This record gives structure tokens, C-alpha cells and sequence, in this order.
RNA sequence: AGGACCGAACCGACUAAUGUUGAAAAAUUAGCGGAUGACUUGUGGCUGGGGGUGAAAGGCCAAUCAAACCGGGAGAUAGCU
RNA sequence: GCUCGCCGGAAGACCAAGGGUUCCUGUCCAACGUUAAUCGGGGCAGGGUGAGUCGACCCCUAAGGCGAGGCCGAAAGGCGUAGUCGAUGGGAAACAGGUUAAUAUUCCUGUACUUGGUGUUACUGCGAAGGGGGGACGGAGAAGGCUAUGUUGGCCGGGCGACGGUUGUCCCGGUUUAAGCGUGUAGGCUGGUUUUCCAGGCAAAUCCGGAAAAUCAAGGCUGAGGCGUGAUGACGAGGCACUACGGUGCUGAAGCAACAAAUGCCCUGCUUCCAGGAAAAGCCUCUAAGCAUCAGGUAACAUCAAAUCGUACCCCAAACCGACACAGGUGGUCAGGUAGAGAAUACCAAGGCGCUUGAGAGAACUCGGGUGAAGGAACUAGGCAAAAUGGUGCCGUAACUUCGGGAGAAGGCACGCUGAUAUGUAGGUGAGGUCCCUCGCGGAUGGAGCUGAAAUCAGUCGAAGAUACCAGCUGGCUGCAACUGUUUAUUAAAAACACAGCACUGUGCAAACACGAAAGUGGACGUAUACGGUGUGACGCCUGCCCGGUGCCGGAAGGUUAAUU
């Protein structure tokens, strides 16, 4: 059966990438929260 | 003109392997490790000045580094650049 | 001419089409073509604002001259063409100076016919004049509402406006709806009726034919649940409500016009 | 010519048996419907939660839907166990 | 290694997406692998991805995104102009052969091609952010001409058979060659040329558009394939020769024709239809400002350059999505032989596999199948399931009907093989030869050779000839829904939804209505033969009475009644 995760790198980066997060103030707050938690990976970018 | 500082930085090491040896002794091609940011023109000029050999053409590829495990800890080796430098049929490097 | 189809299949049995052998069979005139993509009834918020819109055949837009501004220069009708953007047919006309335009094709216009616009133009179908120069009692179409704006009324297939009275700076017009409206006398009109009057005699015949025209299915309010529509709900078929729109407004008789800015121009409503 | 006919690909899912700590959190086997169309499919895009979308089943919106998920008010309140 | 079995429109081959070293070699067997493991997609080490032409980057735009100023909004923000991004689409150029353990249109060999920078020569009006052209476009259908490809014959090399026969009308193997360059054919489109003039193309134009004469009758464009060259080459059966027995050195014959033939090409064509079928750049062309014995343009030649990144490997799957080495899911390309209408189905080729526990035994019972006396729905809620039917041609086919249907109604007959007609017919194809020719890829004639249904007559075998696989059960009465469609992903596919049609009602355009504190946007680049809402639901015959209640519409005298004063 067709499962929910159908990978596409371009869609992944356009939806969740660094530049997508920085384009909006709420995405920038996502980055701030993850930096404050100390995540080794801020975004799906790499 | 590429400067000599750049030319002395560009070449890193000779590459040793069965394919490299066969290239040298069949097609007069030396296989070199070069700088990751080195262009074909830079490799040609550097080889021509530092090894004093006339170069026919340069082919390059980027070698992706291997993921390895050291002491049950996961690391990765660096990518490097390999250059196939064909000499002009009488050079003997 | 209206032709009933033979019942060779259930989707064909009830089809009645309008075939016009006088329409151009080739491609439209390219310099007067533009693109127009479909909306799906969606506005710039991405939301559906008009229901039942979507799909249908791709269509290019034909630039049609509603202003009719080349006055003094005669034009010859090069041909009649099908226009997918409207119910009326259009006419490719060539001006004596070498310019080509599209116009709404009035009834009786044929290739080779001559037309002209301006105050000095003759009074015959296809000619465009200010209604101050058009006689009272005339049948006109493509009627301007503001001088120089371009025709806005009586543009559909087979429609026309009747000049009923002239008083001062204003003409009174009878519109297809039955309304009596005041328009400035300096507004232009084109003599005659819009052609293709048999447009209303076609029978689509099947659901797919409506789908071809970009119309999506209408679901009755009673067929829904209460959360979806005021008419929804009921074990079996129940109504017991005053009929309303999906947004709760009475939909059988309740008037919705509220324009005090243009009230003064209406002599009589359509009734 | 045809929302025409029979029938593969392709799309679907009417019956039965199996399976039900499965090979599988919806399938397999044998049959079954559509198969030039209101068809089907790849890539990309848009619509956001009392909101969307719905040929309308309260269906669907990431195995979650008569109001998604995540974090917070929050140790809600619990005459109940 | 030999044998057996399985797939073969796939269970073969090449990719995109996704993964990321899983690729190759050596080495090890703890753990991982549903068993063992010397093996592995496992551990460890080393190796491996070579491009002017393939792809990306790049130029160009779609949907859509963002958006200088700006407009709007308590703030955050929303929208949007100029623009700028954004492929799933448009835009230059490379092929064949050889080679590695592992890359190859990338390396080597041979033979090419494109675009640009210079410089020499010759000629010369160049010039854009502007104008025009072009790019540039649908569905269905029909046919011709071809090719890929296949079959047979010919040819070359070899063979003479474990058991009757096999020097022949016998058997086996091979019978391949590209891009490019030249030529310009089947087909398709279009009348050409010169002269004068002009309210159009945001200005100009010699370009496009329009008008008016003369003149000639063929001029142009496009275009598969073929042919020649590329190629005295390459490849090539085999033969000879090494092995550290996994692979490699030398040498090399023939390499043709006929027939069949696409879903590929001519074809972005042609015919027809309505539901009327992107954009922009590259490209061609025209001028403006302007440059103006400069620049620049065209042509030729020589020279230089063409960067960067990807390239291993899997890719219907043990490497992707499914927690698994999981009977699931996953877009594109290719399409051999016999039979067959076929990409169905059966059996095979090339290629790939036997699905990572085995070995016995031959109880009940479960699962998946085969057969079955006599009966034949008696079973059961119910013929559920099973059994049965099943092809082509021909004959023949009822009520009813909206005249299309019903209909494949129902039912019935023929069907293998051999010979004759005719040692291969009708048809299709068509060599040499022969004549003519606005002379070549021409025409007419002629039929050799090749291919090749179908019918009739005669005979013949079997229980059975549509023999396997494959492949409708049929008829009658009645409810519902007109019909094709849609739906509860995962217990409901239906009489439910939709539907064409009908009706009522709103709406005069800054439309009603909808999304939006707004600006705006959709409706619609539409304009009452239009658009929205509501109910009903093809079609036929029809749709009666009630306005008291609730709603809606109209009225505005009178009574009552807000802020205000
Ligand atoms: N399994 C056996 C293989 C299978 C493949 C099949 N195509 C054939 O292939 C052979 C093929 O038949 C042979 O052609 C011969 O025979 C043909 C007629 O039969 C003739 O047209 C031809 N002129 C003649 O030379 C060829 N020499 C070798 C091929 N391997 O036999
Ligand atoms: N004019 C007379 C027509 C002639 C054509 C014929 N096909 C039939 O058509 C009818 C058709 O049979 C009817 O189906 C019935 O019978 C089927 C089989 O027994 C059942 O599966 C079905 N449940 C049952 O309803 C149908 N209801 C209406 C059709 N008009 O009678
Ligand atoms: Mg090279
Ligand atoms: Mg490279
Ligand atoms: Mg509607
Ligand atoms: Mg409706
Ligand atoms: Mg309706
Ligand atoms: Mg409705
Ligand atoms: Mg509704
Ligand atoms: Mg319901
Ligand atoms: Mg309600
Ligand atoms: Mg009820
Ligand atoms: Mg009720
Ligand atoms: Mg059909
Ligand atoms: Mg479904
Ligand atoms: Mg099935
Ligand atoms: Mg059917
Ligand atoms: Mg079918
Ligand atoms: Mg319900
Ligand atoms: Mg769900
Ligand atoms: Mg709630
Ligand atoms: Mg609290
Ligand atoms: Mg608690
Ligand atoms: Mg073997
Ligand atoms: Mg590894
Ligand atoms: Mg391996
Ligand atoms: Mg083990
Ligand atoms: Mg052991
Ligand atoms: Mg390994
Ligand atoms: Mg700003
Ligand atoms: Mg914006
Ligand atoms: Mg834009
Ligand atoms: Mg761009
Ligand atoms: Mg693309
Ligand atoms: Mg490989
Ligand atoms: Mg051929
Ligand atoms: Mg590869
Ligand atoms: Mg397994
Ligand atoms: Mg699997
Ligand atoms: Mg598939
Ligand atoms: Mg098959
Ligand atoms: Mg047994
Ligand atoms: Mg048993
Ligand atoms: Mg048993
Ligand atoms: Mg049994
Ligand atoms: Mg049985
Ligand atoms: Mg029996
Ligand atoms: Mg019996
Ligand atoms: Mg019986
Ligand atoms: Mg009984
Ligand atoms: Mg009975
Ligand atoms: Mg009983
Ligand atoms: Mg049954
Ligand atoms: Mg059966
Ligand atoms: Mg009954
Ligand atoms: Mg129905
Ligand atoms: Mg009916
Ligand atoms: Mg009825
Ligand atoms: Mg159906
Ligand atoms: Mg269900
Ligand atoms: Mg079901
Ligand atoms: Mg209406
Ligand atoms: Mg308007
Ligand atoms: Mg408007
Ligand atoms: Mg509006
Ligand atoms: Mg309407
Ligand atoms: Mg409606
Ligand atoms: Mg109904
Ligand atoms: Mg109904
Ligand atoms: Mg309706
Ligand atoms: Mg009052």
C-alpha cells in the first residue's frame, strides 16, 4: 500500500529548509527555539 | 596568469594504485591528488611549471569520502579531488 | 441551425446542437490573442469564492473591441469566428488603413459587409454611433454606460436594448431584463441585435458536456448534514425550513440590491 | 460519430474462501466493474483547524477527525473509582 | 561441472525519484542473516566514478512565490507595481569500435560536429529596452510511403552422427558496420516577380498590414527513407596458443537478395469535429536615437577556448516507501521466435532465477486441487460455492421500443489431416530485359522470382479436430433509479450523491454573492440567450383545492416607538 511518506528532496527543502524557515518570523522563532535547546540539526537542510 | 603561490598550493600528492600505474604505463597519464578547489587550468599550469613537463589535457573527478566507524563511533573522511593529467607522449614523468 | 442528434447512445439521445456553417474553420487571428488561465473559482487567498467552477477546455482570449473608437474609417468584415469566451460570435474586420480588429457579430452580419463608427456613420446594423445621434425607438447593442468606457450592456447572444426616450442629456433604455434605465446620450451604441440568437436552443444532453464548459456539480443543501448547510439533516427526506443560501439568507424572493449611488438612474425595475 | 460495444495495459473493488499473535495495522487467491473519458497518471503549485476541501459518506486534511497535530494556560476540574 | 525445474510485455535490460558506497578486490565469522555458513547488501582494509557534445549549472518563461517604492491594516502583518525567482515545458554541438576487478557517447582508436574570443584578408551601413515574423501548440480518424525488426533463400566455415536411416531438396555456426558529409526522393504547404501609393503596427522603417497596376506561369519552402562516402578500415565463425585453468596472444572466410513489417518515422502533416486547444527567449527581419574613411556587419582562413558540479551501485526492489533480507506500493524507456486478433494466453530465445531451515512419515483435522455410482437444489435465509457456457464464419432470432435498440436475443450448421482444382489458387510484391523521356531517386510495358489466404471435390484417423492454455450460462415476471458516472481510504457501492432537463428566485455591473477589520481578489477580462442561490431530477401524460398560520413581496394613511432636543 502507498504510505504517507513519499520522499522528494525539493519539496522537503521548500517546506522545511533553512531559507523557508528564515522567510517568516515564526520560522525564525522555530530556529531560535532549536538553537536555545541546542539541537545539532536546526533544519532538514543538512 | 595564475600566481606561483597558487601553483605551489594546487598539487597535493601523487596517487598510487593499479589503475594509476596502468594509466602511466599505457596512456602516459599521471594520477594526482590535487586541491579540492583546483581547476583544470590551475592543475595544468602547476604540473607544467613544477614538474617541467608539457601537458596534453587534464581530467578531474571529485572523490566522495567514506563513512567509517572508529571505536564504535561514526565518522566521515574528507572528499578529495583526483586529476588524470595526460602528458604529451615524450615527457616521462 | 439547430440539429437534434440521433439516439445512437444514451449520452447522445437528448443532444441538440447549434451548427453554424458560416464560422471560420481555421485558427483565430494571432495578433489579437492572449492567454487566460483558469481560476477554479478561487481568489487570491486561494479560497473558493464561487462554487461549481473548475476544469473544462483550455481557452485563449480574443481581444474584442468594445469601444469602437476608429470613427471615420470604414471596415470590411473579413469573417465570422467562434469565440469560446462568450456566447456571441465575433467578426474579424479589416479597416481601410490596414488594421484588423474583433467585434461582436450582430445579427445578419456577413463577410463582405461594411461597417463604420462615429457621429457621421450611416444608420444600419453593425454601425456604432452616440445614442444622441441614434433615433428614438432603435434596437442597439454593446451599449456603453459611461462615455468612452466601452460597451457593457446587451453583449450576450441574441440580446438587444431599445432606445425608448430622449430627454436632455440622457436616453432611456429598455434592457433585456425589462428594466428602464437612464444612460448619457453621449454613450455609444451599435445598431442591431447581437447575433447567434439560437444559442439558447442547444441542449447539452449529458453531464460531461457541462463538465467541458468548466461547470462542476451542484450538491443540494438538503442532501448535506446540518453542519454543512442550513438545509442539511433529517432521517430520510426532511425540509421544514424556509429556503436559504448556504450562508443563511432567504433565497426565494428576498431582494438583495442596495445601491443608492445608482438608484437615480433606474426608471423602473425589471419586475 | 459516440460520457457506444467486447477485451489487455491502466484505474477500480461486487462475491467467496484464506489470513485475523497475518506474508500484510486492510492483503492474497479465484471470479468482478470501467477501460477515448464527468478517464488515468508523473512533476511542481494553491487552499489550514470552527478553518480547508467534499458528484455529500460527517467523508478526507500524514495509519489521528461531530473539530488535526505540537507546545503552552496545566498539577484545568473530577460531590467519581 | 553436468542434469532438472521456473520467468521470459519479465522474475530480462536501461533509467528518473529516492537511497548513499550498498559497487570491486582481499580478509574475517563475534554479532547481524529467522538454520549452518568457508558465503553476504555483515565486520575490517584497500581500490573504484575521468565529458566543449550526456545531465545539471546556464539563457527563457507556466502555475505560483517573493517583491524596491507603494496601497491597506492596533502591532505582528495583508496585497501588489516595477521587477525578480520558479520546470513538470522552449533553447548549440559525437558517433562506431576497443578497453578495467570495478568508469565510460567521459579513457584509447578512427572519423566528426557546435558556439564563442582573437588576428590576417575581402566586401560592406551598422545600430534597441522599440515594430513585425517565428518559436507556437486541441481531440478524433484515415491512408499511403518507409524504417527498426523478422522470415526464407543465397553465401562462407564446419559436420556425416551412441539406436533403424542420414552425400542430401540433409545438419550446425556466421552472414555486422554508426555519427558526420554529399545527393535530394515518397509526401505536405504555398501562386511567384516588379512598380507606385497609404488614417494601421505608442516614433521610424526598406520589415509587417492595406490598396492599385503590370508581368510570368512555375517559383519557393518543408520533408521520411533510399543511395554514395565514411569503410583498402572496424567487427567477424572459427582456427592456431598460452593458463597462476578465473582470462587472455595471433589470424581470419562470407558478410548478399527476396518477402513480411510496426504502436517507431514522414506527421507540429492530412481529413474532420467542437468542448476551439501555454508563455517567453534563443532565431529572422525592420528601423530610432546614435556611430559615422570609427564602431559594427557578412564571408574565408589560422589560432585559442569551452569553466564548474554529477557520473560507482540498486532502482517493480534484500539498497526506495512499508519498524523486518516484509507475498504490499513505486513514474519513464526497450519489446525476439512458434501459435494467436493481440502488449491476452501456452511454450521457448537473449538474459535471469529455484524465492536462507532442512530430513523423514504418509493418522485425525485444516488448507489448495482432481475424479465420482444413482439422483439433480431435495442444500440453504439465499443455487453461497462449485459445476456449466465459452471461438470464427454462416443461417436465424420474439414481446416491446424513445426506431438507436432489445440482439451475441433464443437456436442451429461447419471446423483436424492428405491430395486435386492449382506439383501454390485469388490477392500482394515485383528482377532482369524492352522502349521512351521536360535525363533522374523518371515514365510506360513485361511478367521471372518471392509471398500467399479462402473455397469446392475426393479421401483418411480418432471416443472426441474452436481438442491444450484461452474463451458469454440462457430465458420469463416484478420493485427502485432514466442512462455513463460518484461515495462511507479500512465491515455499507446502494434505491444514496451527481446528472442532462424543468421551475422559482436574486442580480443593471463598482452586479448579486463569496474570501477579506482593510486594501483588494474571485464572480469575469463575463454583462440578463449572463451570473448566483434554491428545489426537482432523461423522456411521456401531467402537476388539482387552500394565503387562515410562518416566511417573502408590495403599501404608507393611521396607532405605537430610539438616539436627539
Ligand atoms: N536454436 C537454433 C537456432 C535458433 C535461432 C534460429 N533463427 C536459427 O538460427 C540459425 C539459422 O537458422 C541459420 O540460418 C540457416 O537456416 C535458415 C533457414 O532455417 C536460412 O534462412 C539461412 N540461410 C541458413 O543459413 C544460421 N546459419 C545460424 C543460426 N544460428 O536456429
Ligand atoms: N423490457 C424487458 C427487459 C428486456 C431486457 C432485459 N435485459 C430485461 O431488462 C430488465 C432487467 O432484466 C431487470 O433486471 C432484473 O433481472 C435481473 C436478472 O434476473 C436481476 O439481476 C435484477 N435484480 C432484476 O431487476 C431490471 N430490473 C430492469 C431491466 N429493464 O427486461
Ligand atoms: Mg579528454
Ligand atoms: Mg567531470
Ligand atoms: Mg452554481
Ligand atoms: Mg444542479
Ligand atoms: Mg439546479
Ligand atoms: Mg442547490
Ligand atoms: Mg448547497
Ligand atoms: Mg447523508
Ligand atoms: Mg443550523
Ligand atoms: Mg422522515
Ligand atoms: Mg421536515
Ligand atoms: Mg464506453
Ligand atoms: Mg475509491
Ligand atoms: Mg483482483
Ligand atoms: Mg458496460
Ligand atoms: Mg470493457
Ligand atoms: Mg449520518
Ligand atoms: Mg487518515
Ligand atoms: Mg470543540
Ligand atoms: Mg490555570
Ligand atoms: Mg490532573
Ligand atoms: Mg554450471
Ligand atoms: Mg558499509
Ligand atoms: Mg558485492
Ligand atoms: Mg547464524
Ligand atoms: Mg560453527
Ligand atoms: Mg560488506
Ligand atoms: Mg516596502
Ligand atoms: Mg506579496
Ligand atoms: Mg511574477
Ligand atoms: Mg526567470
Ligand atoms: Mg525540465
Ligand atoms: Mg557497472
Ligand atoms: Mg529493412
Ligand atoms: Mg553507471
Ligand atoms: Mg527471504
Ligand atoms: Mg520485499
Ligand atoms: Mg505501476
Ligand atoms: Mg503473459
Ligand atoms: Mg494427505
Ligand atoms: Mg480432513
Ligand atoms: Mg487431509
Ligand atoms: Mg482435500
Ligand atoms: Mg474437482
Ligand atoms: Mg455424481
Ligand atoms: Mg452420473
Ligand atoms: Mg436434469
Ligand atoms: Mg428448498
Ligand atoms: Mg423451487
Ligand atoms: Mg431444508
Ligand atoms: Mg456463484
Ligand atoms: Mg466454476
Ligand atoms: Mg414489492
Ligand atoms: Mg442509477
Ligand atoms: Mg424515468
Ligand atoms: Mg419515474
Ligand atoms: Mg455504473
Ligand atoms: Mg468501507
Ligand atoms: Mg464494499
Ligand atoms: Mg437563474
Ligand atoms: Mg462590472
Ligand atoms: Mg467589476
Ligand atoms: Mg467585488
Ligand atoms: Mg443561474
Ligand atoms: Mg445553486
Ligand atoms: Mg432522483
Ligand atoms: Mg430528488
Ligand atoms: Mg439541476
Ligand atoms: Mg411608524
Amino acid at each position: 500500500m502507498k504510505r504517507t511518506f513519499q520522499p522528494s528532496v525539493l519539496k522537503r527543502n521548500r517546506s522545511h529548509g533553512f531559507r523557508a524557515r528564515m522567510a517568516t518570523k515564526n520560522g525564525r522563532q522555530v530556529l531560535a527555539r532549536r538553537r536555545a535547546k541546542g539541537r545539532a540539526r536546526l533544519t532538514v537542510s543538512k | 596568469m595564475i600566481r606561483e603561490e597558487r601553483l605551489l598550493k594546487v598539487l597535493r600528492a601523487p596517487h598510487v594504485s593499479e589503475k594509476a600505474s596502468t594509466a602511466m604505463e599505457k596512456s602516459n597519464t599521471i594520477v594526482l591528488k590535487v586541491a579540492k578547489d583546483a581547476t583544470k587550468a590551475e592543475i595544468k599550469a602547476a604540473v607544467q611549471k613544477l614538474f617541467e613537463v608539457e601537458v596534453e589535457v587534464v581530467n578531474t573527478l571529485v572523490v566522495k569520502g567514506k563513512v567509517k566507524r572508529h571505536g564504535q563511533r561514526i565518522g566521515r573522511r574528507s572528499d578529495w579531488k583526483k586529476a588524470y593529467v595526460t602528458l604529451k607522449e615524450g615527457q616521462n614523468l | 441551425a439547430v440539429v437534434k442528434c440521433k439516439p445512437t447512445s444514451p449520452g447522445r439521445r437528448h443532444v441538440v446542437k447549434v451548427v453554424n456553417p458560416e464560422l471560420h474553420k481555421g485558427k483565430p487571428f494571432a495578433p489579437l490573442l492572449e492567454k487566460n488561465s483558469k481560476s477554479g473559482g478561487r481568489n487570491n487567498n486561494g479560497r473558493i469564492t464561487t462554487r461549481h467552477i473548475g476544469g473544462g477546455h483550455k481557452q485563449a482570449y480574443r481581444i474584442v473591441d468594445f469601444k469602437r473608437n476608429k470613427d471615420g474609417i470604414p471596415a470590411v468584415v473579413e469573417r465570422l469566428e467562434y469565440d469560446p469566451n462568450r456566447s456571441a460570435n465575433i467578426a474579424l474586420v479589416l479597416y481601410k488603413d490596414g488594421e484588423r480588429r474583433y467585434i461582436l457579430a450582430p445579427k445578419g452580419l456577413k463577410a463582405g459587409d461594411q461597417i463604420q463608427s462615429g457621429v457621421d456613420a450611416a444608420i444600419k446594423p453593425g454601425n456604432t454611433l452616440p445614442m444622441r445621434n441614434i433615433p428614438v425607438g432603435s434596437t442597439v447593442h454593446n451599449v456603453e454606460m459611461k462615455p468612452g468606457k466601452g460597451g457593457q450592456l446587451a453583449r450576450s447572444a441574441g440580446t438587444y436594448v431599445q432606445i425608448v426616450a430622449r430627454d436632455g442629456a440622457y436616453v432611456t433604455l429598455r434592457l433585456r431584463s425589462g428594466e428602464m434605465r437612464k444612460v448619457e446620450a453621449d454613450c455609444r451604441a451599435t445598431l442591431g441585435e447581437v447575433g447567434n440568437a439560437e444559442h439558447m436552443l442547444r441542449v447539452l444532453g449529458k453531464a460531461g458536456a457541462a463538465r467541458w464548459r468548466g461547470v462542476r456539480p451542484t450538491v443540494r443543501g438538503t442532501a448535506m448534514n446540518p453542519v454543512d448547510h442550513p438545509h442539511g439533516g433529517g432521517e430520510g427526506r426532511n425540509f421544514g425550513k424556509h429556503p436559504v443560501t448556504p450562508w443563511g439568507v432567504q433565497t426565494k424572493g428576498k431582494k438583495t440590491r442596495s445601491n443608492k449611488r445608482t438608484d437615480k438612474f433606474i426608471v423602473r425595475r425589471r419586475s
